[PDB]
RNA sequence: GAGCUGUAAGUAAGCUUUGAUCCAGAGAUUUCCGAAUGGGGAAACCCAGCAUGAGUUAUGUCAUGUUAUCGAUAUGUGAAUACAUAGCAUAUCAGAAGGCACACCCGGAGAACUGAAACAUCUUAGUACCCGGAGGAAGAGAAAGAAAAUUCGAUUCCCUUAGUAGCGGCGAGCGAAAUGGGAAGAGCCCAAACCAACAAGCUUGCUUGUUGGGGUUGUAGGACACUCUACGGAGUUACAAAGGACGACAUUAGACGAAUCAUCUGGAAAGAUGAAUCAAAGAAGGUAAUAAUCCUGUAGUCGAAAAUGUUGUCUCUCUUGAGUGGAUCCUGAGUACGACGGAGCACGUGAAAUUCCGUCGGAAUCUGGGAGGACCAUCUCCUAAGGCUAAAUACUCUCUAGUGACCGAUAGUGAACCAGUACCGUGAGGGAAAGGUGAAAAGCACCCCGGAAGGGGAGUGAAAUAGAACCUGAAACCGUGUGCUUACAAGUAGUCAGAGCCCGUUAAUGGGUGAUGGCGUGCCUUUUGUAGAAUGAACCGGCGAGUUACGAUUUGAUGCAAGGUU
């Protein structure tokens, strides 16, 4: 996914952060609560959350470098 | 007599033959040979060192 | 390097000399499966989707070394090389030319 | 954080006798204290919480495949909402 | 380049030719503890301060930074005291700490058992163990040398010299060096004279000071005084140092890569047999048994985004070299030496030179000074009291690539197995045992007995007394059957002699049993002497003890011989 979350803005990389962070809290709540039945949806949202902070992190390594 | 390195790779892979340089003959590959094949410039070179 | 769509031939085994594709091939300890060869005979209990059931006759595992493919001129099986063709790697028949095997 | 610090609910026949009161039992990381337990779950479920408790359980021995462990150490909170509810299934 | 979601099975969810999983290069993240450094503390936890930030009506809470100690640099301020310093104050720097294979190396400290057949000098031994240092090596290193020739020309290491010289209750025992043969193989810089400024005392001149130049040596050098000469050289390993450019290979992923079929036996062939083929590949490992031609490979060849690694050439940076005269000046002071007390030198304080330490003494200036194993004298050699220096050398926790008349599971690391682990100890510390189904899990569907375990079938498989304690399964031991024997007999359990009753062999003047007769007090170790009531062994199985290096001497053998040998 490491090509549309460079397309975002810097100020959407940290929306769709905490977009996929509610979405990784909702199904790692009810995978508790016993109705999920489709587990490989968690770790692809743990590692989108990955792309998106590497990338929001050499922003501000490139941002930091020139300056 | 001296080495040569087409006879010492077109030699290499068949199991039982060897090929030597005439100074560096020793006691233990004559002997395991059956029989000798030495060139006219190696016959001169062994018969010189050799006696 | 046998591919999972090939039509090979076996060399050892109960069955040689037989025909029969590919099915998997099970590459982390090179033990391909061709439909028809090696059938295994098992003893399954019953189970929470299926019946009890006798014997299951399914294929079992062959080794890659005991399969070798065919020539598409002689029918005669054969070894495989290389070759580089617009950058891509394609397989020589080692006897012939190119074998073509996409599935 | 806010959510980091929330891990599971705890669904046990202790805990429904609970949610015939208003008290819901979750499974909290083991490093918060029960204020941001309670400023975390008003800011996840828009409750109003009147208490919360908190308790450790330590690591509980187990052996599975006859090769001896420990369980992880776990943190426990019980937030006691005032009006509101937490919709479970 | 087609599968993948660790070992690790599974399922369930999925992901992948739009190239996943994996393989390298680079990067991001990197909880807490720990030198742990905000404070504390029983390490992996508590409690903060400050400054921002979020939140809240506000607190409470939370986030992010920043706060140990000396150290360095700054400016504040300046006590007893008047200046001044102490000291406090902030503000920068992050310098130190800790760790190791710390194996090797260099220092500081430094035993004892033992040997001398006791033992004190001596030896063990500057060994072990502690400390402190460091480095990829360290240390040493450019003659106040070794020597005594028509001498050599930094150090280190190797061969000899040589168990020689010598030391030593001249006991035990220690134990060189030079020459010669080799590896490797470069020398430098400073203090001082003097000169230049500069700055202050000071009196304008001198002194001191910094800085710069200068110049570093015995064939006496250099200042000086002369004459004659310049950017060619030199190079980050010493000799002063930074950092480019462009290449070169070097690793850190890889990619090609020759050539076989048939029949027989088998569960399976790579074996046998028959006919081929490749070889710059007949190394090796797999594949249902023993494969150059089935597979992975090998020979050979090719390859690098990116990372470093060396290494060239430019760039760049530094830089005059000689000669004569030596009149004068300089050439390393509480130093060298001396005494006393020690240590080190192979050398035990001695005929002790030479090298250090403590304590006091205490020099010389080229017509100088030192050394040549006491001391003089004479010759000869060298120039102390400043410093730096690669290589040849040591070591392997490791990494990469390999090797073995090395181990095969009581061996080989303690550890082939989720080992310094169960376990033991309050603690340091001590420390195991435990590999093998099959080719393939095809791991026994069903039936019967049984609560279950277990079995008996059936079934898989070449084999199931290959059934998961699973390759072979030896003895001790435990059994069940039996053929011959045995209930009047005194026994080291046999041994000859033998009737009877069974049996039939690696077929030969056979095998099993034994009515009865004759003879007969185990085995080791120890002893003058053991049935010994002397020792040792419950039994069985494994393990379990004259080896190796170096020297010496003898024979044996073989070279060739007044020579033989490296
Ligand atoms: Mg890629
Ligand atoms: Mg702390
Ligand atoms: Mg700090
Ligand atoms: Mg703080
Ligand atoms: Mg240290
Ligand atoms: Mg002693
Ligand atoms: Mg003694
Ligand atoms: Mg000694
Ligand atoms: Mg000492
Ligand atoms: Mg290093
Ligand atoms: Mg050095
Ligand atoms: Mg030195
Ligand atoms: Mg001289
Ligand atoms: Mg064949
Ligand atoms: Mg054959
Ligand atoms: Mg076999
Ligand atoms: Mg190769
Ligand atoms: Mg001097
Ligand atoms: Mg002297
Ligand atoms: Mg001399
Ligand atoms: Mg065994
Ligand atoms: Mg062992
Ligand atoms: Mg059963
Ligand atoms: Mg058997
Ligand atoms: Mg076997
Ligand atoms: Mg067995
Ligand atoms: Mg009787
Ligand atoms: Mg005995
Ligand atoms: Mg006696
Ligand atoms: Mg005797
Ligand atoms: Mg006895
Ligand atoms: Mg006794
Ligand atoms: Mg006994
Ligand atoms: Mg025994
Ligand atoms: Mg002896
Ligand atoms: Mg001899
Ligand atoms: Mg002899
Ligand atoms: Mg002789």
């Amino acid at each position: 996914k490491a090509k549309e979350i460079r397309d975002l803005t810097t100020s959407e990389i940290e929306e769709q952060i905490k977009s996929s962070k509610e979405e990784l809290f909702n199904l790692r709540f009810q995978l508790a609560t016993g109705q999920l039945e489709e587990t490989a949806r968690i770790r692809t949202v743990r590692k989108t959350i990955a792309r998106l902070k590497t990338v929001a992190r050499e922003r501000e390594i490139e941002q930091s470098k020139a300056n | 007599e001296n080495e040569d390195v087409n006879v010492e790779l077109s030699a290499r892979n068949i199991p039982g033959v060897q090929v030597t340089t005439a100074q560096g003959l020793n006691v233990l590959d004559i002997t395991n040979a059956d029989s000798l094949v030495i060139t006219e410039a190696a016959a001169k070179k062994v018969e010189e060192v050799l006696g | 390097h046998i591919k999972k769509g090939d039509n090979v031939k076996v060399i050892a085994g109960k069955d040689k000399g037989k025909e029969g594709k590919v099915i998997a091939t099970l590459p982390k300890k090179d033990r391909v499966v061709v439909e028809g060869v090696n059938i295994m005979k098992k003893h399954q209990k019953p189970t929470q989707l299926n019946p009890e059931g006798g014997i299951l006759e399914t294929e079992a595992a062959i080794h890659v070394s005991n399969v070798q493919l065919l020539d598409p001129k002689t029918n005669e099986p054969t070894r495989v090389g290389y070759k580089f063709v617009d950058g891509k790697k394609v397989r020589i028949a080692k006897k012939s030319g190119e074998e073509i095997k996409s599935n | 954080e806010a959510r980091d610090i929330l891990k599971r609910p705890v669904i046990t026949e202790k805990s429904s006798e609970a949610m015939a009161e208003d008290k819901y039992t979750f499974d909290v990381d083991t490093r918060v204290n029960k204020t941001q337990v309670k400023m975390a779950v008003e800011e996840i479920f828009n409750v109003k919480v009147a208490s919360v408790n908190i308790m450790n359980y330590k690591p509980k021995k187990k052996r599975m495949g006859r090769y001896q462990g420990y369980t992880n150490k776990r943190r426990k909170a019980i937030v006691t909402l005032k009006e509101g509810s937490i919709d479970l299934f």
